């Protein structure tokens, strides 16, 4: 039990330490700030990256918006547009929609796990790891490490649900 | 020591005896035998023979079984027979009653080749109609109880009193003598061989250089058995219309 | 060696014996089942006439028809089972098949029919 | 609150459990293997062509009519009219109202009795066997039959002509169970029996491999339309409103995972198992056709992969028994994710009985009517470790069944239930009824008396097994 | 050892066996379960084929190919493909068989009653030969087992051929595996197989010399009605075999493409002005393999294969086998000839080496 | 359990892999193998393979031996090789020195088909002339020491410390895994199988319904091995020019 950002940071540190992935990071499914039984409508949300592995701090200052009409809608939005709790691109070169944060194409595999609240079935975070070459070996991710990332995503979903319950109680 | 006769070796060794199958039927068998063997739950299934018909659609007959057991001094194989007319689709060849067995035994001539045909017999005038598949099953039963040849001491009895392959079988000492072979339904160690059969109903040709013996039935001309002694394989096949040779005393 | 082959034959005989024993048991149980069923199918008229809980004949017209039936026996001999009684009852129309069916149905309820208090 | 039927029959404290919201799940599930072909079974009849005392009208017709809903309602209406008349101004009006109700119930009973004579299938032997199984408190029937590997492979993996209408392998089983469900719900009101269908597409076929995903979706849709036509009959399946009634559950059988990929089929099913909404008000655009999805024999990784793809997995069928414990990781997973497990091993097709004590192994040529499949049973024997091991274990199962005075075929089912599984047991038919549990001669009303032919200690909330029972059963495999 | 009768991980092999066994004989009439009436059988497709069984006889005589039983199943598979009313084939020829690390391919070269649509070549690239012309004159179907489901391969493009000329790959048997990342091949394994087909079909399919007459107004090969069949071992000589299909230029086409240029000795590049051998060039003229260590003479492009150990034997059959594409053979007995490929799809010659990186672009001011 | 590979079954199972022989050569082998086996005093003699040549007279190569013994942790078979160009008359294929082994290893290309030809090599300029039969024998030696595949635990050691067939062999438990097969020269019970070879140099295709596994060498493309598990037979054959595949890293 801790602040949600502490939870995300701990998850990222775990994914980096135990998995042979090159980098791990985490974002929050944010809503656009204001200017100056219905289903969830994710059609107006974005990813705000708030935690990242050791040696990867440029990620903290990165967002991911949907374009407004042609640019490729980034790949990770499949987590939200069709509610896929897990995406795996074993070779980023084969996907157009994947987008790099340093604007320089790289080589490796990518994995995303949409963190969802079990009681409600809504996505709140996104834990990701990859092996883009210069940082970590450009090889794909074994099934063991993919499964470990999945497990960490689920444990984080649990802890996040609990912390949200406590915080909503404290009101 | 083989575990089951191989149709390729059988067709290779018994081709000199005129026991051959069509090329299309050979390929079709190579595919169809495993399918039927699996979907019937059988441990063994082989090509038993081929009976010629008047319309050119010869009956291929296959025989399978699961386990053989010793009952009442006989090695009983719970066999099941299938027939086919193209080599691709096997149908059942159902057993026949004892009363009908006599009637179909009275029917002679080459089979028609139409599984829906039925012959007629007359008795005291009560007429019976016997289906052709009944005649086929009866002829197969007669030929089977007459020959069913295996080498001597190639089988053995196990703890559960079942007849299993003798995997330490060394081979027939004298392959050119009828003592080296026996009927399948004779218990291991019973000392009953083909030499106890009616003298003159079997012929044996042994090529002592290559080591291949051929045992031909003279009572049922068309039943051939082969035994290769350098590779320790053997196997038999029937090819013909299925009628017994009753004039044997005049032909020897 | 001789002892071992004797033992093997003995054990095979034992197995065959167990198969025969189970076959015997099944035959005997089926025989008893058929006997029970025949006994039950015989006593049906005596049940629907005498002991049927919803009375279809109240045992009085029963005896009236029994007397009128035994009456004809004298003209038959000079010139009786419950099933015959029922035949006469149904033929005259004293009992209809649907009444028998509904009464048997009510009886079929186990301790939950309206035969309470 | 215990179930109002199990508690009555076996004195069970067990509460009613649900597979999905709105669908109950009995503790044992009847895997329905047919005794003949559906075309034959659907053509049987009971109406034969001064007091017979042996007709079906006096023996089976009455034992059916007594168990109906309108007849029991009529009986309770009379039993209440008695008390209402023995209690008595306004109560006279109440008595007249009850009299009207009784006249209506009587007319309804007359009609439901005439229905038996109208439908020539209502009193057959297989309808009776299924109904008797239902009244025993097992109202969940799973479509099954003889399948891979000991069936007509040319019918399983064959290629059908173009004019052939779409029909799965288990189409006849679905037609038969649908006729039975319709009749049973006609007699005893809706929601009484629950059918679990089984979809097994020909992954290796020509159209499949040539069509891609837009064919793997049309196949699923056509199968669901066919299944609805089979179960709900021609006209049924649609509520008084335009909203159709959904099928209970669909199980997916996948032949090879490296050949083809399940995910298109699973996503199509999932789309059919959710209500597709739309907003201007949030209203339904597409009603659901399915309530849930099950997976038959997924190897603990394709199950986790289907989870990670976010499909709602209701139940998982598995082969798990006292001697066959291969599907253990699937259990450890379905526990962690809260997914019901239907085990189908149980008694090894019939080999866990007293008939096979000290016996010789069966033989597929001779035949054996006390087994589901002789080849399948011998396959199970090989997977166990032989026939000597099967004998050495059936001895222990018999000892345990004796120590507690119960059938040997209930020790195994209880060992299954103790592992969180819902046992799946094969239906027996036509004078072999109830032998699936070990009850002999139960085909006659005289030996049974109308009782269910299954031991009660199975349905208790606590297991009748001693500690040493568990210690011995945990040493078999 | 104690195993089941058949493992549970065998439904794929069982489906393959059922498909293969369904080739023989007539199909059984199936009925409608709900109705009880027999289902109407499909009307058969009208097509023309060769005698695949006789070709099997020839190749078995020579001692090359698949075997006499595989060729019978292949004949029946050709019969099945030619009879599918859906695919609408009008002519079939069994091409051959490619090995693979996990499965194998059986190939069928055909023409259709109505070709599909070919997307226009994106500009900046060599144009495409339409259906029925040059390389894309035959539509190819492929399967992993005889009688199994047939997947139509896509048309081939010059870029695919030119790119495949740089690869040395073991096939895998899966029509959608990745071929290679560098050199960048543009497609999956299906396109690489189509490319190998297009190269081998032009380098190795032959007919006996003088069997056809080449027209100079077109490329249509009509057969002279006066051609005396050579007899005996003389068909074991490459000088009596003519290339049946057009040569394949280094540009990736059978007819090289020249763009709009006035002295075209320096504008048109070499590969753009390449002219190959004339129609029906004999196998005597094909370029030999490079010399190998141990001998100075370049090995020939073709070799003879004999059906007997004595020249005196009557009714001999003979043919030639390729040395550039080990696996392809042609044979002829009388007026009856055939050609067939069975192999891995690996060109031999020792003239392959790893591709180096593309040259890094230089700066603007040079 | 077989005692020796059968050329008929080998040619039948490995025909799909393109490992075929001419019809005349097939008949000629059926006659010639027993003659040479007897007149050489050998217990085993089989067809090892067939190497293609530039003039169309391919070399058939046969391998025989008498007994195999365990020496220095290796199961050594004292093998003897014969060659032929028609399948009827077998000549000796004599061993080659170690010094010449390197030179013939340097010679590449398809063989000429003329047993009297000799190639030339140049060194520091000393020229060597290497006979063609020397090149043939070394290619055969290389392919043999690379593959020589048998099933695992199909052989066994006897009291005299000799490698003999294990007549109680039950079969490979998992026929689709490389652990089920081994090199011939690996001692029984040594635990060294084909899985200890360089990963990626073997391919295995297993038809689980018929029970036939095919093991192909990718390092020496042309070496095929088959194992039939329902009949417990196996056997291998090489067909090709005899050159090793050195580009394997780029082809996988």
């Amino acid at each position: 039990t801790a602040e949600p950002r502490e939870l995300l940071e701990a998850a990222v540190k775990l994914v980096k330490q135990h998995t042979a992935a090159g980098a791990a990071y985490a974002a929050v499914v944010a809503e656009p700030e204001e200017p100056d039984p219905r289903p969830v409508d994710y059609s107006k949300k974005y990813f705000a990256y708030v935690a990242a592995s050791a040696g990867q701090e440029h990620v903290l200052e990165a967002d991911l918006y949907r374009p407004a009409p042609p640019e490729p809608l980034p790949y990770s939005f499949r987590v939200l547009d069709e509610k896929l709790p897990m995406l795996y691109v074993p070779n980023v070169a084969a996907e157009e929609r994947v987008k790099f944060f340093r604007k320089f194409p790289k080589i490796g595999s990518y994995q995303a796990c949409g963190v969802a609240l079990p009681a409600s079935g809504e996505f709140k975070a996104l834990l990701a790891a990859d092996t883009l070459f210069p940082e970590g070996s450009g090889q794909p991710l074994s099934a063991d490490d993919r499964d470990f990332v999945w497990e960490v995503s689920q444990s984080l979903s649990r802890a996040l649900e609990a912390v949200q319950a406590r915080a909503a109680e404290a009101l | 020591v083989q575990l089951e006769p191989n149709i390729t070796l059988v067709l290779k060794h018994l081709a000199s005896c005129g026991a051959v199958v069509s090329a299309e039927q050979q390929a079709a068998l190579d595919h169809s035998i495993p399918i039927k063997r699996i979907e019937a739950g059988l441990r063994s299934l082989t090509l038993w023979g081929r009976l010629t018909t008047l319309n050119g659609k010869d009956y291929l007959v296959a025989e399978g079984y699961n386990v053989a057991s010793s009952k009442e001094g006989a090695a009983v194989y719970e066999t099941k027979y299938f027939y086919s007319q193209d080599g691709a689709r096997w149908s059942d060849l159902q057993p026949v009653d004892s009363e009908t067995a006599t009637r179909c035994a009275r029917i002679k001539g080459m089979l028609s080749g139409d599984p829906a045909k039925n012959y007629e017999l007359e008795e005291k005038p009560l007429v019976f109609q016997i289906p052709e598949l009944a005649v086929l099953r009866c002829r197969v039963d007669a030929i089977a109880t007459a020959t069913s040849v295996i080498p001597t001491d190639s089988t053995i009895l196990n703890a559960a009193s079942q007849v299993v392959p003798n995997r330490l079988f060394a081979g027939a000492a004298y392959p050119e003598k009828l003592e080296s072979y026996q009927h399948r339904f004779s218990l291991p160690g019973s000392g009953v061989t083909l030499s106890q059969d009616l003298r003159g109903t079997w012929a044996v040709q042994y090529d002592a250089f290559k080591g291949v013996a051929q045992v031909r039935s003279l009572l049922f001309p068309g039943y051939f058995f082969y035994y290769a002694a350098n590779e320790l394989t053997w196997g038999s096949l029937y090819v013909g219309d299925g009628l017994r040779n009753n004039d044997l005393i005049f032909m020897l | 060696l001789a002892a071992n082959r004797s033992t093997l034959a003995d054990k095979a005989a034992s197995t065959a014996a167990t198969v025969d024993a189970w076959a015997e048991r099944q035959a005997k149980m089926e025989a008893e089942l058929q006997g029970k069923e025949l006994e039950a199918v015989r006593r049906r008229p005596t049940f629907v006439l005498r002991e049927l809980k919803p009375a279809v004949a109240s045992a009085d017209a029963v005896e009236a028809a029994a007397a009128e039936l035994t009456a004809q026996a004298e003209e038959a001999a000079n010139a009786v089972t419950d099933i015959d009684i029922l035949s006469y009852m149904m033929d005259k129309g004293a009992i209809t098949k649907d009444a028998i069916i509904q009464a048997l149905a009510v009886h079929a309820l186990g301790d939950k029919a309206y035969t309470n208090h | 609150a215990p179930d109002p039927v199990l508690n009555e029959l076996y004195g069970s404290e067990r509460p009613a459990v649900e597979l999905l919201p709105g669908v109950p799940l009995s503790p044992i599930v009847n895997s329905c293997w047919l005794p003949a072909d559906a075309k034959a079974m659907l053509a049987e009849s009971w109406i034969p062509v001064a007091f017979e005392a042996a007709a079906p009208e006096y023996n089976e017709l009455v034992r059916r009519l007594a168990k109906t809903a309108p007849f029991r309602k009529w009986n309770e209406l009379t039993i209440q009219a008695k008390q209402l008349e023995q209690e008595v101004e306004a109560k006279q009006a109440e008595l007249e109202n009850v009299k009207v109700q009784i006249a209506d119930a009587e007319a309804a009973v007359a009609e439901v009795k005439q229905s038996f004579s109208d439908d020539p299938l209502s009193l057959t032997g297989w309808m009776q066997a299924l109904t008797d199984l239902a009244d025993g408190g097992m109202t969940t029937f799973e479509v099954s039959g003889q399948g891979w590997p000991y069936c007509s492979l040319r019918q399983l993996f064959g290629e059908m002509p173009s004019a052939a209408p779409p029909a799965g392998f288990f189409d006849g089983v679905e037609r038969v169970l649908g006729t039975f469900k319709r009749r049973y719900e006609k007699e005893r009101g809706p929601g009484s029996v629950q059918l679990m269908l089984k979809l097994a597409p020909n992954v290796f076929s020509d159209a499949w491999s040539t069509g891609g995903a837009p064919a793997a979706v049309a196949a699923v849709e056509a199968y669901v339309e066919r299944a609805r036509a089979n179960v709900f009959g021609p006209d049924g399946g649609v509520t008084p409103e335009g909203v159709p009634e959904p099928l209970d559950l669909v199980q997916l059988v996948w032949w090879d995972f490296a050949a083809a990929d399940p995910l298109p089929v699973l996503k199509a099913l999932q789309r059919m198992a959710t209500d597709q909404l739309q907003v201007d008000e949030v209203s339904v655009s597409e009603p659901k056709k399915i309530r849930g999805i099950g997976l038959v024999d997924f190897p603990a990784d394709r199950l986790k992969a289907a989870i990670q793809a976010g499909v709602p997995i209701t139940c998982v069928q598995v082969e798990h028994s006292v001697l066959v414990r291969s599907a253990q990781p699937v259990l450890d997973l379905c526990a962690k994710y809260g997914i019901k497990v239907l085990a189908r091993g149980g008694t090894l097709g019939g080999l866990l009985s007293a008939k096979y004590l000290g016996a010789p192994p069966p033989d597929p040529v001779r035949g054996d009517a006390d087994l589901d499949s002789v080849p399948g049973c011998l396959d199970a024997v090989n997977n166990v470790g032989g026939w000597a091991r099967l004998q050495a274990a059936l001895a222990v199962i018999k000892g345990i069944a004796d120590k507690h005075g119960v059938k040997p075929e209930t020790v195994a089912l209880r060992w299954q239930i103790d592992a969180g599984c819902f046992p799946l047991v094969t239906t027996r038919w036509s004078s072999r009824v109830w032998r699936q549990f070990g009850y002999e001669g139960w085909s006659s009303f005289e030996v049974s008396g109308g009782r269910p032919g299954v031991d009660g200690p199975l349905f208790q909330v606590e297991s009748f097994l001693d500690v040493e029972d568990v210690r011995a059963l945990a040493g078999l495999a | 050892l104690s195993v089941p009768l058949v493992p549970a991980a065998s439904a794929a092999a069982a489906a393959a066996a059922v498909a293969k066994a369904s080739l023989f004989g007539d199909p059984e009439p199936v009925l409608d379960p709900e109705s009880g009436e027999p289902i109407d059988p499909d009307a058969p497709n009208e097509f023309e084929c060769e005698d695949v069984e006789g070709d099997g006889d020839l190749l078995d005589g020579l001692g090359v190919g698949l075997g006499r039983q595989e060729m019978y199943a292949a004949m029946l598979a050709v019969k099945r493909l030619g009879e599918d009313a859906k695919r609408g084939v009008s002519t079939v020829r069994f091409f051959g068989k490619f090995f693979g690390t996990q499965a194998d391919y059986y190939v069928f070269e055909t023409t259709l009653q109505s070709n599909p649509d070919m997307p226009e070549a994106p500009e900046g690239t060599i144009p495409l030969e339409p259906y029925g012309e040059g390389v894309n004159a035959y539509i190819y179907f492929v399967s992993n087992t005889l009688g199994g489901p047939l997947q139509q391969l896509p048309y081939v493009t010059p870029e695919q051929i030119k790119a495949s000329r740089l690869l040395r790959r073991y096939l895998t048997g899966r029509l959608d595996a990745p071929v290679s990342a560098f050199p960048a091949f543009p497609g999956n394994e299906a396109n690489y197989l189509r490319a190998l087909i297009a190269r081998i079909s032009a380098a190795t399919v032959c007919c006996p010399r003088g069997f056809f007459t080449a027209d100079d107004d077109s490329a249509e090969l009509s057969a002279n009605d006066e051609w005396v069949p050579l007899k005996g071992r003389e068909m074991a000589l490459p000088v009596n075999w003519s290339h049946r299909y057009a040569h394949l230029k280094g540009q990736g086409r059978t007819v090289t493409h020249k763009r709009d240029p006035e002295p075209e000795k320096n504008f048109w590049t070499a590969e753009e002005m390449e002219a190959g051998p004339p129609p029906l060039a004999t196998l005597d003229t094909d370029a030999p393999l490079p010399a190998a260590t141990g001998d100075k003479v370049p090995p020939p492009a073709w070799s003879p294969v004999f059906a007997s150990a004595s020249v005196t034997t009557r009714n001999q059959v003979a043919g030639v086998r390729s040395n550039r594409w080990p696996g392809a053979v042609c044979a002829c007995a009388g007026r009856h000839f055939t050609s067939m490929y069975v192999g891995w799809g690996i060109k031999a010659g020792g003239e392959w080496s790893p591709c180096p990186p593309p040259p890094p672009v230089p700066q603007w001011g040079a």
